[PDB]
DNA sequence: TACAGATTTTATGTTTAGATCTTTTATGCTTGCTTTTCAAA
DNA sequence: TTTGAAAAGCAAGCATAAAAGATCTAAACATAAAATCTGTA
């Protein structure tokens, strides 16, 4: 650019000067060649299991020594919210089913069952994610009087579960590994409502991820007071082969 | 697929605290079981005093309202700074019937289920106290002739800053005609969130006419007077008082960030309170020695650990200008009260009880006793100009008091709970090195991750990028050589071969590492498309430290 | 400049509300009644964007326009000149 | 076997969440023209 | 101290994105009479 400030609000107003039309070149995707989707895969799944593996395997190594703190931080209530430049969906999995599980299931004396949200699939669905919530914890269905008048019964059934879990032992009985909680089906206000009600629980321990650069504008006071986040970089520069074939790549 | 699913429950197979060994891992584990004990009975004695203060605070709230609503018009009751989370109940008052009906902005769509839904509350708390009705206004009607009773309606509504004015102007017309009905009061309680300035000019000026008849204003924010964070700070204070001392930094740092936070700071409060006892349980080896009994188990390590002190520097730097003798003086000198917080305490209590001074916080009076200028901080009442000389206090800096306190220096409490979110993204795809580690050895230092070179050429572009320009660009910039002995480094296979044998194979090469590149700009949000059927420009959303 | 109380913009927005609810300004491009339950009913599940900003930016339309103006008011009425531009 | 009671089937009403399509209005690019401050004489 | 000239700003025109909302449907929520199952007497 033709410029003098990068950064900032000074590069902000700087880099948004009326270019002329003139000045304006007119290359499309017409001089660039063409390449197959198989051809695409192929140097994709090569890259991505040799460019830079062994600095990605080291510093891999180096953020797994942070898992007892990450649990110490779950025990306390707080949930934790991974973000960062690259997949978390590997790391996600290991620390919630490799270390967490068998640790919070072995301290408490089968392990403790990990519920995965896909939060990078447009298909996630709270009611669903709801009932299987319902079949893991076996919460007590709602009376008549708790019903109201035409109200959401997930959001009542979770009020209700949060003034009974109150008075329970704290102790840890479900995971929630919710990856992408950025995602386009999960990033709703009324999904968003479900988990960090569901955050206000003692006896869920919240595990997340979020990938864009705009997303604690989802959170309010109320949605912040509930979540309770710890906030932990883990950039990794993961190449995202999982997440990426939700969407046309191609295009 | 367990990967291209919804959701998926895993039940793992399995085949014992998260505290670690510290002192370089030459720590007993003894020592890690007591550092456990102590962070929770630290965290115990705390946080049942916090629960006390809590339910104190709400059952203040609900005296405060119950007198403000029990001592033909609408009683009318702003609450200033409510998150509408106080459960309101009513007197039970024989030959009367008291029904609270609570509304939401998404339970009133419009003004006919607002009706529709307070009237079936009506009716189910009607029949649940003591035939099929129509739930609207004429049940208000004829309720003397169906119960019995006369009524009485306290209508509290939920966060009224989310809700159409419209819709609840409406409303409040409609509840004006029960007015008539000489068996009928009504209440209106409204939960504000901005101020009451803003609620005026959203309604009709009859409605502000008829809600001016009777009104009051209840202010209750999160601090009110700073009356409920002080409790929080005191015990606070109390739990670590002769234990753990605050630096003037942590303290600052809790201050500023109360200031960023409206309506929910005590939990805030609590939480960085809370952090940091765990930060300090996790990270000192010396926090065994918080308990008085476990003085005896010294080691080396401890000892060399421990003249790092600059206190202790001090000191003996100081001795030398005018090991078991070490041992005693360290047993000796931790024995102290630190009266900072008997004193803090008593200035609190002399200015809240003598001179009826109560709108001051607890956390700048203790910053200032911190940073000694309790006088600076006493003077700006002119109330207490005769007692100057009487609550002078002056710190004694004592040593070796470092290795017990909270302080904020690492930018470890920023990191965790207040993070630079967006900034900690930029910085991380502008410079990688501080990402990954500096160790197919020969590509990966001379070309970089494919997203920090896009970024690289993202920020010293435009406003808006051709990505064609942008892709000729980002080949200039990689090695052809060294790509196509990295790409034939895999000789089982043979399609990356085939590939690597056609003349425009870094060409390729370079689109496919860009486009993947480009979906994950734009998937994080830094790239816009223009067009939906184009794709051929980009608009960057994002600049770096903004 | 040739003596009226100048009202304060505080107590003109009941005469705004006044003028509003005689029919005299129609909020713009509104339906207003609707010919059938059916629509009725789906034009009260929706916010209109009108009822959402704050009072002084909606706009209206006239329901009688100043050459009518000019026509009904009488001559001596001391408002008179300015129905003309 | 008969039968009172509980559940299912069939059938419809109530309310909220969201999709689609149209119409009118903002807005972004094009191109030609006028003003203005900044890197050399 | 001037110069002048290339960047910045104005403005008419026009294709096009988008706001607003009319119209509608799916889905959650809700009720109910007749039929059918179900455990006993």
């Amino acid at each position: 650019s033709a410029s003098s400030f990068l950064d900032t609000f000074e590069g902000y107003f700087d880099q948004r000067k009326i270019v002329r039309t003139n000045a304006k070149s007119r290359h499309t995707m017409s001089m660039a060649p063409d390449v197959t989707r198989e051809e695409f895969s192929l140097v994709s799944n090569f890259f991505n299991e040799n460019f830079q593996k062994r600095p990605r395997q080291k510093l891999f190594e180096i953020q797994k020594k942070m898992f007892p703190q990450y649990w110490f931080e779950l025990t306390q209530g707080f949930s934790l919210l991974f973000y960062g430049v690259g997949s978390k969906r590997n790391f996600l999995e290991e620390f919630a089913i490799d270390y967490l599980s068998p640790k919070i299931a072995y301290s408490q004396l089968n392990s403790i069952p990990c519920l995965i949200l896909n939060g990078y699939n447009p298909s996630c669905n709270y009611r669903d994610v709801f009932k299987e919530i319902t079949d893991l914890l076996v919460p007590a269905e709602l009376t008549r009087s708790e019903t109201k008048y035409w109200g959401n019964h997930v959001i009542l059934q979770i009020q209700k579960m949060i003034d009974f879990y109150k008075n329970q032992p704290l102790d840890i009985k479900l995971i929630l590994v919710v990856h992408n909680l950025d995602g386009p089906s999960i990033r709703k206000n009324t999904f968003q409502t479900m988990l960090s009600f569901l955050s206000v629980i003692r006896q869920i321990a919240i595990v997340a991820s979020t990938d864009h650069i705009y997303a604690p504008l989802l959170w309010d006071n109320m949605k912040a007071q509930n979540y309770n986040f710890v906030f932990h970089d883990i950039s990794n520069f993961e190449p995202s082969t999982v997440e990426s074939t939700f969407q046309d790549v191609m295009k | 697929a367990d990967a291209q699913r919804s959701h998926y429950t895993v039940y793992p197979s399995l085949p014992h605290i998260p505290f670690v060994k510290l002192l370089s891992g030459k720590e007993s584990e003894v020592n890690v079981e007591k550092r456990w004990e102590l962070y929770h009975q630290l965290h115990s004695h705390f946080h049942d005093q916090v629960d006390h203060i809590i339910d104190n605070i709400e059952a203040d709230l609900k005296a405060e309202i119950s007198d403000l609503l029990y001592s033909r018009c609408f009683n009318t009751i702003f609450l200033l700074g409510s998150d509408s989370t106080t459960k309101i109940e009513l007197k039970d008052e024989s030959s009367r019937y008291n029904v609270l009906i609570e509304l939401t902005p998404k339970e009133s769509p419009n003004v006919r289920m607002m009706l529709r839904r307070s009237m079936y509350k009506l009716y189910s708390a009607a029949d649940a106290e003591e035939n099929d009705v129509s739930y609207d206004l004429s049940l208000v009607e004829n309720f003397k002739r169906l119960f019995g009773k006369d009524l009485a309606m306290v209508f509290n509504f939920k966060d009224v800053d989310s809700i159409n004015f419209n819709t609840l102007d409406n409303f409040i017309i409609l509840l004006k005609s029960a007015f008539k009905y000489d068996h009928v009061k009504i209440s209106l309680i409204f939960n504000i969130n901005t101020n009451l300035s803003n609620i005026e000019k959203n309604l009709r000026q009859s409605t502000i006419r008829l809600l001016k008849r009777n009104y009051h204003k209840l202010d209750v924010s999160s601090n009110k007077g700073f009356k409920y964070g002080n409790q929080i700070f005191q015990s606070f204070l109390d739990t670590v008082d002769g234990k753990l001392n605050l630096s003037d930094r942590f303290v600052e740092f809790i201050l500023s960030k109360m200031a960023n936070n409206t309506n929910h700071n005590l939990q805030l409060l609590t939480k960085m309170l809370d952090y940091s006892l765990m930060s300090y349980f996790f990270q000192n080896a010396f926090s065994v020695f918080i308990d008085p009994v476990n003085v005896d188990f010294l080691n080396d390590d401890y000892l060399k650990i421990l003249s790092r002190c600059p206190t202790f520097m001090f000191f003996v730097e100081g001795l030398i200008k005018q090991n078991r003798g070490l041992e005693e003086f360290f047993v000796e000198f931790l024995v102290r009260e630190n009266p900072i917080n008997g004193h803090a305490k008593f200035v609190a209590r002399f200015l809240e009880e003598e001179l009826n001074i109560t709108n001051f916080n607890l956390i700048e009076l203790y910053h200032n006793l911190l940073i000694g200028k309790l006088d600076s901080y006493l003077d700006r009442w002119s109330a207490c100009k005769e007692y100057k000389d009487r609550l002078h206090f002056e710190p004694i800096d004592t040593i070796f008091q470092e290795l017990f306190t909270l302080d904020n220096r690492s930018g470890l409490l920023t990191q965790s709970i207040f993070p630079s979110y967006k900034s900690n993204i930029e910085d991380n795809l502008l410079s990688w090195e501080q990402v990954l580690p500096s160790l197919s050895g020969d590509l990966d230092k001379i070309m970089a991750p494919v997203l920090g070179q896009l970024f690289k050429l993202y920020r010293e572009a435009n406003m808006t990028i051709n990505i064609y320009d942008f892709y000729i660009a980002f080949r200039e910039t990689l090695p052809k050589e060294e790509i196509l002995n990295f790409i034939r480094k895999d000789p089982s296979n043979t399609k990356l071969l085939e590939l690597a044998e056609t003349p425009d194979a870094f060409d390729k090469v370079a689109l496919i590492l860009f486009m993947q590149a480009i979906f994950a700009f734009e998937n994080m949000g830094l790239i816009k498309f223009q067009s939906t059927k184009s794709y051929d420009l980009v608009e960057k959303c994002v600049w770096r430290g903004i | 400049s040739r003596t009226i109380k100048l009202w304060l913009k505080k107590d003109v927005k009941n005469v705004w509300e006044n003028l509003v609810q005689l029919d005299f300004f129609t909020e713009k491009s509104a339906v207003g009644l609707r010919d059938n339950a059916t629509a009725a009913f789906y034009a009260s599940n929706y916010q209109f964007q009108g009822t959402m900003i704050p009072f002084d930016l909606r706009s209206y339309q006239m329901q009688i326009i100043l050459q009518e103006l000019r026509r009904i008011i009488p001559k001596s009425n001391m408002y008179y000149s300015w129905t003309q531009l």
